[PDB]
């Protein structure tokens, strides 16, 4: 059924699965009109679809043109996410199609279920985990390709860079969730942490800096300090 | 006026006739039910004193034969039997009416309740949902499951209601996914009304037949079916104005007749609050909303 800490290890077994986050699909700025009213202007968005085992990220850019003349955009966004997840599955070879798709928000369940009726043997599941994938747009290269796009576009990334060469999926997922959680709680401090040392570089074909194992531990510790603190600065403790 | 005679009442039982009921004691002199309005379907049903488990009963239409009730002591229920010898039926029934051994179907002349509960219910369509072709009457009980429930195990004993499933390819046109799931007019109007039921009178007759199996037998799957057929209309933006008006009358009498103490189980909060407040038809069921509010303001 729903995914949680009691079945956490299932994500790294050998069943192909994808997480789907829709939190950055429909994005707006809210501003004042000449008449002193309020209006939204949409900006480009993305669907974050992620294989947690391999780190493959199928970033579907959502161009603001897809909203022109549409009503009830927040509800349309969920359906448009389902239409695009479904299209991605249909484009994959059969041996590559997921056996489960896990949505990060329960409102996606009916939309995806309906778009995936043709795949009775793919399970569409929610989760109780509070995953920080919304912060995906605090990764500069991801934000860059999204904001520069002028038409709909599917871009492929490995969100784990080369990590699996040296660590397990379990551990790479754990690092990713800690970085993103830090980014979500205090983006500025999170980012200062990652780039402070200018000798450590981000390789052109990577998203995160080239840290040694030792530097990663320091980084990971510092992100923990941040998350607890901001949780202090937040609850005064 | 027609007559449902009984060979004898050997076990203590509560007898139902349409929306009425009366108690009969073990081996009390009792030979049936007289004055049954011709022209309607009827249901005669049974709850034993010794075992409130399993209500059961027989749907029948007096124009389709002479039918008597006889207690089977092996299978232990009151069975519906047909006597083809017409002159003998007239005689035994006359014999019992002379000895005044029959209770009188107690219809009030002002009362259009059974008519309004059974407006579209036809014996021909009942027999297609309850398949036992050798009999003109049809047996239902509390525990009989539906075709759709058998998909989620004796098929001869099933209720073959029309399967309605909102997350199904039938219900959802490829490339209209959001449209058809949010606004089911195409499932209601093309797939169901034009495709399967052919007309709304057949739709309504199943709907009514489901509700009544729910109310009289506590048949859970019949209640599911009743709410599903309500939901599909409430969930459709485009419904003929005449269907809506009739649905409002249909539901009004069903809600009216529902025992107040069974509402907790029989009524689905989610469906009704959608029909009356959220859905496209929130403003179209004035009579149903008025009775639902003045009688069951709790469910809402
Ligand atoms: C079972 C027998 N051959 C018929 C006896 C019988 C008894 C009562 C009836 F009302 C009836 F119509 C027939």
């Amino acid at each position: 059924g729903a995914m949680n800490s009691s079945n956490y290890a299932e994500l790294f077994n050998n069943d192909i699965k994808l997480f789907v986050d829709d939190t950055n699909v429909y994005r707006v700025t809210v501003h004042k009109t000449f008449e002193g009213n309020v209006a939204t202007k949409a900006i480009n968005g993305c669907i974050f679809t992620l294989n947690p085992k391999t780190g493959h990220l199928f970033l579907k850019i959502i161009h603001t043109s897809v909203w022109a003349g549409q009503k009830r955009l927040s509800q349309l966004a969920k359906w448009k996410t389902a239409e695009e997840v479904s299209a991605l599955v249909r484009s994959l070879p059969k041996e590559e199609q997921p056996k489960q798709i896990i949505v990060t928000r329960k409102a996606m369940l009916d939309p995806l279920e309906v778009h995936m009726l043709d795949f009775p043997n793919i399970a569409i599941r929610p989760t109780e985990l509070r995953l920080p994938f919304s912060a995906a747009m605090s990764i500069d290269k991801l934000s860059d390709v999204v904001m520069k796009a002028t038409e709909p576009q599917m871009v492929l990334f490995n969100i784990y860079d080369d990590w699996l060469d040296r660590i397990s999926s379990y551990t790479a997922f754990s690092r990713l969730t800690l970085l993103l959680r830090a980014l979500k709680t205090n983006e500025e401090s999170a980012k200062m942490i990652l780039l402070s040392d200018p000798t450590i570089t981000i390789k052109s074909y990577h998203l995160w800096p080239s840290f040694t194992d030792e530097q990663w531990i320091t980084i990971e510790s510092q992100m923990r300090d941040l998350i607890l603190t901001e949780y202090g600065r937040k609850y005064n403790v | 006026m027609n007559t449902v005679p009984f060979t004898s009442a050997p076990i203590e039982v509560t007898i139902g006739i349409d929306q009425y009921s009366f108690n009969v004691k073990e081996n009390q002199p009792f030979h049936g039910i007289k004055d049954i309005p011709i022209g309607h379907v009827h249901v005669i049903h049974f709850q034993h004193a010794d075992n409130s488990s399993m209500r059961y009963g027989y749907w029948f239409d007096c124009r389709m034969g002479n039918f008597y009730i006889q207690y089977d002591p092996k299978d232990g229920l009151y069975k519906m039997m047909e006597e083809r010898d017409g002159a003998k039926f007239e005689n035994i029934v006359h014999n019992f009416k002379e000895r005044q051994m029959m209770v009188s179907y107690p219809k009030i002349d002002e009362d259009d309740t059974w008519y309004n509960l059974t407006e579209f219910v036809q014996m021909d369509k009942i027999r297609k949902i309850v398949r036992k072709d050798e009999n003109q009457f049809s047996y239902v009980d509390s525990s009989m499951t539906t075709v759709q429930e058998n998909e989620l195990s004796d098929p001869a004993h099933s209720l073959n209601y029309t399967v309605i499933n909102f997350k199904s390819r039938e219900a959802i046109r490829p490339g209209h996914e959001m449209e058809d799931f949010l606004d089911k007019s195409y499932y209601l109007n093309t797939v169901m009304l034009q495709g399967i039921f052919k007309n709304s009178s057949n739709y309504f007759g199943e709907l009514q037949f489901a509700f009544l199996n729910a109310m009289f037998f506590g048949n859970y799957g019949s209640s599911l079916q009743w709410h599903a057929m309500i939901e599909l209309i409430c969930s459709s933006a485009t419904v003929p104005k005449h269907m809506l008006d009739k649905l409002d009358e249909i539901l009004y009498y069903q809600i009216k007749t529902l025992p107040e103490q069974y509402s907790d189980i029989l009524l689905n909060e989610r469906v009704w609050n959608i029909c009356l407040y959220s859905s496209f038809q929130k403003n179209s069921l004035h009579n149903t909303e008025k009775i639902m509010e003045n009688k069951y303001p709790e469910l809402l």
